[PDB]
């Protein structure tokens, strides 16, 4: 995250940390929805021109965490991967269309005080606070520049931008399964996701229920927090059929 | 049923240094 | 990264 700031304890309770096995090290971010799933970017798992494509046992699970590189004993709880589902129609090739995966953990997580699920969206609450200007929260432990990294987990607050400035932002084709967020440069104020935060979450804090939705995945963006460039988002609603689909099926 | 509601916050009635941003963005 | 459990890497 580029131009946040630490997260206070206890803030982002649903925050998940994806952590490479060998070697050791942050492959992306994540998202607590249930006790036994997980909601991330198909990116983070799946990406042939990089050529990633990891498996369940390449991978674990980190909950409960603030500090970034510190195992958080007592505190953060390591889950393993029984399955990762990635969209069927994440376009991997163009412009990342689609840019969701659930993995369901082996065995359930406790909840505690720094340990708890977000709510996804109904369509209500997602046409009441997906408006432009209407802000939502962006979390993660990833680069804290475009070209270092936190010490703990960082937050930063961000607007949703009109969807014919990100896409006059941009030579990609952007798909109703994106949404952009940011400021303008006239705005002043600053701030981006960056590498390392892929697959957090973007989530609004209903005004009408007082509760935490996610709204969007940390998705692509062209460097990180440069002017009149935004920060691009999977529009978690609207994939939100494949999601209850998935878990229906497969518990 | 309990999602999105945060024990050391929404479930103590304690606000969090910067949501009143976000509600102030909420205009309707 | 500090070393995690070895529990967790079986
Ligand atoms: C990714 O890995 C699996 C095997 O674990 C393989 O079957 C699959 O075809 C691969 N997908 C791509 C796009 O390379
Ligand atoms: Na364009
Ligand atoms: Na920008």
């Amino acid at each position: 995250i580029v131009e946040g700031s630490d997260a206070e304890i206890g803030m982002s309770p649903w925050q998940v940390m994806l952590f490479r096995k060998s070697p050791q090290e942050l492959l992306c971010g994540a998202s607590l929805i249930s006790d036994r799933w997980v909601l991330t970017a198909a990116h983070c798992l799946l990406y042939p021109p990089w050529d990633k494509n990891f498996t369940e046992n390449d991978l674990l699970v980190r909950i409960g965490k603030h500090s970034r590189t510190r195992y958080e004993r007592n505190i953060e709880k390591i889950s393993m991967l029984e399955k990762i589902y990635i969209h069927p129609r994440y376009n991997w090739r163009e412009n990342l269309d689609r840019d969701i995966a659930l993995m369901k953990l082996k065995k359930p997580v406790a909840f505690s005080d720094y340990i708890h699920p977000v709510c996804l969206p109904d369509r209500e609450t997602a046409a009441s606070l997906l408006q432009a200007g209407y802000k939502g929260r962006v979390t993660g432990w990833g680069n804290l520049k475009e070209t270092g990294q936190p010490s703990v987990l960082q937050v930063v607050n961000l607007p949703i931008v009109e969807r014919p400035v990100c896409k006059d932002s941009t030579r990609i084709r952007i798909t109703d399964n994106m949404f952009c967020a940011g400021y303008k440069p006239d705005e002043g104020k600053r701030g981006d996701a960056c590498e390392g935060d892929s697959g957090g979450p973007f989530v609004m804090k209903s005004p009408f229920n007082n509760r935490w939705y996610q709204m969007g995945i940390v998705s692509w963006g062209e460097g990180c927090d440069r002017d009149g460039k935004y920060g691009f988002y999977t529009h978690v609603f609207r994939l939100k059929k494949w999601i209850q689909k998935v878990i229906d099926q497969f518990g | 049923a309990d999602c999105g509601l945060r024990p050391l916050f929404e479930k103590k009635s304690l606000e969090d240094k910067t949501e009143r941003e976000l509600l102030e963005s909420y205009i309707d | 990264f500090e070393e995690i459990p070895e529990e967790y890497l079986q």
